[PDB]
RNA sequence: AAUAUGCCAC
RNA sequence: CGCGGGGUGGAGCAGCCUGGUAGCUCGUCGGGCUCAUAACCCGAAGAUCGUCGGUUCAAAUCCGGCCCCCGCAACCA
RNA sequence: GCUUGAGUCUCGUAGAGGGGGGUAGAAUUCCAGGUGUAGCGGUGAAAUGCGUAGAGAUCUGGAGGAAUACCGGUGGCGAAGGCGGCCCCCUGGACGAAGACUGACGCUCAGGUGCGAAAGCGUGGGGAGCAAACAGGAUUAGAUACCCUGGUAGUCCACGCCGUAAACGAUGUCGACUUGGAGGUUGUGCCCUUGAGGCGUGGCUUCCGGAGCUAACGCGUUAAGUCGACCGCCUGGGGAGUACGGCCGCAAGGUUAAAACUCAAAUGAAUUGACGGGGGCCCGCACAAGCGGUGGAGCAUGUGGUUUAAUUCGAUGCAACGCG
């Protein structure tokens, strides 16, 4: 209903999934859709197409925003980072700012024991 | 890792350049390293392996430059 | 083979109408080598059909052909745990080879009389979507389209 | 992804 | 001794309380994969229900006893 | 007596050397709220788990603990264990230049004393993340494991104790001598800083290699070369670093340390194969792509087994079974 223009895409991919979420100048967010969510389980969830596919249905479920620009943040080091911004950009809106804000420690907490597959 | 789409700056060279300012920061390679704890003894084992290694190739490099083959 | 084939044999065009499709069609169907039978066969079912619609025996043919025919097939591809159904485009001459052969699958599994019947039967289905032929191009297309997120490779 | 074992002179 | 149960393929359990017919797992047998075995895969058979006698047109089932196996109780002096 | 060993002073140098105190930003977690919907999270797949009581995502503001991305370097310091954000206070060692000073004041070290990673123990705190134990899901014939989801001690601090590690350059400390090369790091001298250049000299440190040594692998001026001083240690394997007894400990246990029996070996380094669920490069109807079969049916034939007086003997993984 509120009428933003000027969005904010934050791609959120991580080794196994894609969330994006498109958000105002104010991190309140207006919608978001899964490569889950997007009838992908398992071996496919987390493929760089899944994420083109979730991006592309967020951005026709916040159609109604008439959201022209926007920029972009993305996190995580999964594929989901190069579909999901062709897909934004297939889908129409100007992008004006790509930034990758993945949380990187300055030490930090201790990550977890590694795996012995 | 932050860039800006600047005037007549088409989509898919942002991208590249998005792409190759990512690349710069080493972002997932850091995020690679950091998924997992390595002990500091393996730590310090894959370091000195991976200058040991360095240096067998480039003197083997160096060496096989005075060699001829066929 | 792990070096490569020479090129593909030779193949005479079939004599009513001199073309290598029809010769192609008429070695699939072919059974413990009797070319003879086989082309009766399919000149009885190419006249047959020709008269049921209206349309020259060689373009009806290509048209039953092109609505049976693929254009992206799934391979078999190995990882880890489960397998990988990879979609990939599939070249023109075995699109052609797989529509005939699915054409002559579906015709000998038909429950007619003379196997002309059934073939000039199943060349019509084709020609308006409605055979087992096309209903394996279906299953083929939408496997791929499931699989589809494996394409990138 | 799972894939354990091998006693009868030589 | 009283009271509550139980007896079902080779083993463990269902079914039975609502009498019209007995299933599951393991096991066994035959084949398959293996150099061979185990695991695994595919097919098959197997008990006529503790027992006697009734009831009923029909009893694993209901009933009465009988036999064996568990459980509770066998107290007050 | 002497000074060349040893040491002191003067000037500077580089450093995660140590102890104490403060603070900084990034990040995970949690709490309060706003937007916002049905998924999230996980795996080889999956499920346990989280979520419509509104998760995940995103934004704001707090709380708290731990560790210090980049610099970062077979780089530096330390006797070793070890030490890495920034700042301050206290503090140890090394090194270089020139001179003066003392004048063998030295080297080693049984017993002794101190320090000594991690785990662990005691008391009092702290507790974000991770995580023995534990529980659930999965895998499997089983799976009290690997994998997943949670999770306590503990990792953190103060003090005390333990006193062990593949505590390892598996190489005791000190001193002298014996071809080189390429670096790294830290000073110092000359000239020309004439372009961060060369030319020397010290200290520490990495790789290759010469003579020599070594069983060989290898070491090789930082020796495993040639010698000297002192100390520690070994005497076949297993039993056994165990038992008993001392000492230490709060306990776990540590330290010192046998024996009876038993075997004729155990072992190190290299060699040729073979093997690998090691790597690289290949090939074959090996797979993949197709066509047609067998396994089901009846019959033929051979075999095993039963049978019989006899069902003659042989072949019986592929490479026996329409075989002699
Ligand atoms: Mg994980
Ligand atoms: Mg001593
Ligand atoms: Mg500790
Ligand atoms: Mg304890
Ligand atoms: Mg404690
Ligand atoms: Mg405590
Ligand atoms: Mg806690
Ligand atoms: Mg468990
Ligand atoms: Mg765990
Ligand atoms: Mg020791
Ligand atoms: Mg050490
Ligand atoms: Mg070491
Ligand atoms: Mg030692
Ligand atoms: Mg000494
Ligand atoms: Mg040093
Ligand atoms: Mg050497
Ligand atoms: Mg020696
Ligand atoms: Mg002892
Ligand atoms: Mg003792
Ligand atoms: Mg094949
Ligand atoms: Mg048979
Ligand atoms: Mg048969
Ligand atoms: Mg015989």
């Amino acid at each position: 209903r509120k009428q933003v223009s000027d969005g904010v895409a934050h791609i959120h991919a991580s080794f196994n999934n894609t969330i994006v979420t498109i958000t105002d100048r104010q991190g309140n967010a207006l919608g978001w859709a899964t490569a889950g969510g997007s009838g992908f389980r398992g071996s496919r969830k987390s493929t760089p197409f899944a994420a083109q596919v979730a991006a592309e249905r967020c951005a026709d479920a916040v159609k109604e925003y008439g959201i022209k620009n926007l920029e972009v943040m993305v996190k995580g080091p999964g594929p989901g980072r190069e579909s999901t911004i062709r897909a934004l950009n297939a889908a129409g809106f100007r992008i004006t700012n790509i930034t990758d804000v993945t949380p990187i420690p300055h030490x930090g907490c201790r990550p977890p024991k590694k795996r012995r597959v | 890792p932050v860039i800006k789409v600047r005037e007549n700056e088409p989509f898919d060279v942002a991208l590249r350049r998005f792409k190759r300012s990512c690349e710069k920061a080493g972002v997932l390679a850091e995020v690679r390293r950091r998924e997992f704890y390595e002990k500091p003894t393996t730590e310090r084992k894959r370091a000195k392996a991976s200058a040991v290694k360095r240096h067998a190739k480039k003197l083997a490099r160096e060496n096989a430059r005075r060699t001829r083959l066929y | 083979p792990r070096r490569r084939v020479i090129g593909q044999r030779k193949i005479l065009p079939d004599p009513k109408f001199g073309s290598e499709l029809l010769a192609k069609f008429v070695n699939i169907l072919m059974v413990d080598g009797k070319k003879s039978t086989a082309e009766s066969i399919v000149y009885s079912a190419l006249e047959t059909l020709a008269q049921r619609s209206g349309k020259s025996e060689l373009e009806a043919f290509e048209v039953a052909l092109e609505n049976v025919r693929p254009t992206v097939e799934v391979k078999s591809r190995r990882v880890g745990g489960s397998t990988y159904q990879v979609p990939v485009e599939v070249r023109p001459v075995r699109r052609n080879a797989l529509a005939m052969r699915w054409i002559v699958e579906a015709a000998r599994k038909r429950g007619d009389k003379s196997m002309a019947l059934r073939l000039a039967n199943e060349l019509s289905d084709a020609a308006e979507n409605k055979g087992t032929a096309v209903k394996k191009r279906e299953d083929v297309h939408r496997m791929a389209e499931a699989n589809k997120a494996f394409a990138h490779y």
